């Protein structure tokens, strides 16, 4: 289903690579996602990093492969509760959702796609996408990041 | 961990001391993982090992160094079986760490001093063989039944070599018998020792697949007078190579060490224990000669050797010496220069490893024993020029070729 | 080279096949270098090895495996050590290959027979022990202490329900506690809590030691004090005081424990060195009834293991490592030995995983005696589960919880 | 004080939440003086909190020393100096700084001043030749561009 890779506590004592990606929240909405900076210029010599736009919120992601791979259009949207998001079982905690809006295009069938929910934002399933005809969607969901806990 | 990495600690006189390389996993901080290391290796308040120093590998990303006290109680005396298993019986499987390898160990006087240590060493050897001023030379039959190997045999030690070795491959097979080999190998050496006046022996193999038979060889072998016995420490094991140098001592033979199946645990450098270890822990078990190999890494080389021959050696970390170690009059033992050698590297040999040595050769144009007289000629000739102040490493061309013109057999030699 | 790889061979009945995964240097052809593999293993052209054939790895460059077979004559009959130093004695130190490792051996059934195998074996040693329907148990007494508690400590957890008490791998004898009263004291224990249970119940006494006299004195002495099971470590003290043991075990009717400490050091590293497998045949050939395995909670590496050293007859499954079709020739098997991590919550696992031809030994239970009841309810509550046709993978936390109700020292065990 | 470059999977060592505010060598002390010294990753969505506001943000990976700051971690950019074009130009750079240790006690260590133009790094000896007890920041690392090659 949805890739899901979780931080962890002392996970702190030795990160060789680490990636940043703008934040969107569920309270932010759709347009938010749309505003966040995609490309993110890499001027880098140990990190050295600018941004096309000014953004407000960043978070500090490891250099888990997946999350690595996206490069430009690379975005985290936090959610509340993990479940409403999730189409399966949640525990009831904060969820960090990295989306690539490159992929946007709905062509994977297992593949999940954020998109805007009545509600408020949702990750669905590509077939289901497809079964309602929807061919683009904010973002195509790369990482599902879970909190530290004890 | 705070139980045991303890960056302000001082060793005992009569502590162990080891050193390790490791490179941890992802996520794992040098220090834990030192910290584990002696944990794993250990009690994990007398009886647990600490770490007191940790620090980088110069140039190698992702490599650091630790050094480990033991208190001495944690080992057996006089056993080298127990300090194996007390130092890397189960640490090298620890999931933290990517690999482990063990560079070194510091034996205490207290500790050194419970062990035989070799059977006779350098200088009693020397008297037995009545052999003196200069390196040992030997070499081993390429090729047979027993009669005709045991020709091949008083060829090579009748044409001038002072040691002629069994392969380490053969103990007993359908087409040779060891009980065979030995007599007929007794017999060449007894007319070359007769012919020639010197002292001549066989690396007689005993190797064998049970303690018992180890000892039947080597009861033959003194039965027929045989001055020296080989035997294979790793492949056999640590407990019948100290149970055959406990013997040796008894009854006058001495013990050569060949170390055939070292590269399966030394040869990577970033995984297993460094051949050094294997050198000091078997001086310390028993054994006169041991094989360490030709470099003709120089500078790692040299470093054991002294280890295994010198009585106090200051650490030097640019040959690979971690640790000061004190050998406490224990006496040392030979080196073995072998493989890949030949009359043209004489002069290499004879400068780099000095007089306490063997230096084991490989066929010469025409038979053995030329072979083995090219051989003798081409060392005495180093050796004397040596000690005239010739630059062995620069000269060693002409020291060969002016010994040439006095020698057809090491000409014939030279002329390939 | 070509003398050497022949593409066009078919083995023999008779021969002694070795499987080799290896790294070429750069410059250096595949087959060029299984060629050299077969030539530095062997040599009379019939004391030749001979490579037959060559296949990549898949999924890997520069990897590649090599088939050698090995003529009959060139190994000494009933010797692991011999067959070793021909198979490992120099090929890994090989020039012109970056690694080597090897991962399989056939052994032809005339060589087999020429082994003592396993003093008892698997159907005898339960018939000894009288224990049927069911894996055993065992754990490992901490504090890892005067030979008078230790020996109260072994008491009661043999009293309390498990089959067997090991030793620690590390402590033979030292200055707090010498080997002579550990035997002494653990003995009593024996003999209290098996005529207080009814039941047979043994100690895994260390015997390894320094010399081969020290290690039969210390066999003997457990065998005066009737002990059933006693303990060798076959790496560290190697194959010829392994199988010297294992030989007196026979005549004498004592069962033998072997343990695999430093086995890290040989087979760790998955492109280098000698795989636990053939370490694994070699050792069913020398001797020994119980052998460590390890547990899994590569898990088809382990799999391949199990039936390697248990079977009459295992058919070559590339999937599972195994090489070659092995034909035991009704030699006995080796009851393997699982642990490391294990607790009762691994029990249904390890039940269905090993089946009940094996040993399982655990590690500091909350209330001794109450572990021992912990680990004896969860392992009969498994059993008795898998019997009666319960999916122990799945139900494995219920069987366990219900067992937890019948006895408050499993459910304060399964409450951790 | 060591020198890495942005490295993926070469010491493999991985994953972290860790961020340091970001100043130009051309905006000097006044920028310096000014980044949020306390960057508080939290809640559970572990977005980063910043006591105030700052226009760049980059991360260094939580290498050992990185890691050590905490408080007053600052990332300097420093722009090169080539008298001839045609001779390879010197990368740009970034300078971890622990402006917490802003007092000069190590000699051995390197230390955030002013230079005429933009800042410079000095070493502790010559600031104490020079009679500065004080500098902006202390420098834990040294930077160098991922390279693939």
């Amino acid at each position: 289903r949805i890739p899901v890779v979780r931080l962890k506590f002392g996970e702190v004592a030795e990160a060789t690579s680490v990636v940043v990606l703008p934040v969107c929240k569920a309270e932010e909405g759709e347009k938010k996602i749309l505003e966040a900076p995609m490309e993110i210029i890499a001027g880098g010599d140990f990190k050295v990093v600018e941004a096309e736009k000014g953004w407000k919120r960043w978070v500090v992601l490891p250099s888990w492969n997946p999350v690595a791979a996206i490069g430009k259009g690379g975005v985290a949207v936090s959610f509340r509760d993990d479940r409403k998001v999730l189409p399966w079982d949640g525990k009831e905690e904060p969820l960090l959702v990295v989306a690539d809006r490159v992929r946007n295009v709905v062509e994977a069938d297992d593949g999940y796609y954020l998109v805007v929910a009545e509600n408020g934002l949702k990750l669905e399933k590509g077939s289901d996408l497809k079964a309602r005809e929807v061919k683009e969607s904010l973002g195509m969901v790369v990482l599902v990041v879970r909190p530290p806990r004890e | 961990k705070l139980t045991y990495y303890t960056p302000d600690y001082t060793p005992k006189d009569t502590d162990l001391l080891a050193a390790f390389r490791f490179s941890p996993q992802p996520g794992v901080p040098a220090d834990e993982a030192g910290a584990a290391i002696a944990a794993e290796s250990s009690t994990g308040d007398r009886y647990k090992g600490k770490c007191y120093h940790i620090e980088p590998v110069q140039g190698e990303e992702n490599s650091y160094f630790a050094f480990i006290a033991y208190p001495l109680d944690l080992f057996e005396e006089g056993s080298v079986t127990n300090i194996l298993t007390s130092i890397v019986g189960n640490v090298f499987g620890f999931k933290a760490i990517r690999s482990l390898r063990l560079e070194d160990i510091r034996f205490p006087v207290a500790l050194v001093k419970t062990f035989q240590g070799p059977p006779h060493g350098i200088q009693v050897e020397r008297d037995l063989l009545n052999k003196y001023g200069r390196p040992m030379l030997g070499c081993t039959i390429k090729p047979l039944s027993a009669k005709n190997y045991g020709r091949a045999v008083y060829e090579c030690l009748r044409g001038g070599l002072d040691f002629t070795k069994d392969d380490e491959n053969i103990n007993s097979q359908p087409f040779q018998r060891w009980r065979d080999r030995f007599l007929f190998v007794a017999d060449a050496i007894h007319k070359s020792q007769a012919e020639t006046g010197e002292i001549k022996g066989h690396y007689l193999n005993v190797t064998a697949p049970t303690c018992e038979e180890m000892m039947k060889r080597a009861e033959f072998a003194k039965e027929l007078g045989m001055p020296i016995i080989m035997h294979d420490f790793l492949t056999a094991g640590f407990t019948a190579n100290t149970t055959l140098a406990k013997w040796c001592r008894d009854n006058g033979v001495l013990l050569h060490i060949h170390r055939a199946m070292h590269a399966v645990i030394d040869r990577q450098r970033n995984h297993g224990i460094h051949f050094r270890v294997l050198a000091k822990c078997l001086r310390l078990s028993g054994g006169d000669h041991l094989h360490s190999g030709t470099v003709v890494d120089k500078a790692s080389t040299l470093g054991f050797v002294d280890l295994m021959r010198e009585d106090h050696i200051e650490a030097d970390r640019s040959r690979g010496v971690f640790f000061t170690q004190d050998w406490a009059s224990m006496p040392g033992v030979l080196p073995v220069a072998s493989g890949g050698i030949h009359v043209w590297h004489m002069p290499a040999l004879v400068e780099i490893f000095g007089d306490d040595s063997v230096l084991q050769f490989g066929g010469h144009p025409w038979g053995n024993a030329p072979g083995a007289t090219a051989n003798r000629v081409a060392l005495e000739a180093c050796v004397q020029a040596r000690n005239e102040g010739r630059d062995l490493y620069r000269e060693g061309g002409d020291i060969l070729r002016e010994a040439g013109k006095w020698s057809p057999e090491l000409a014939a030699a030279l002329d390939l």
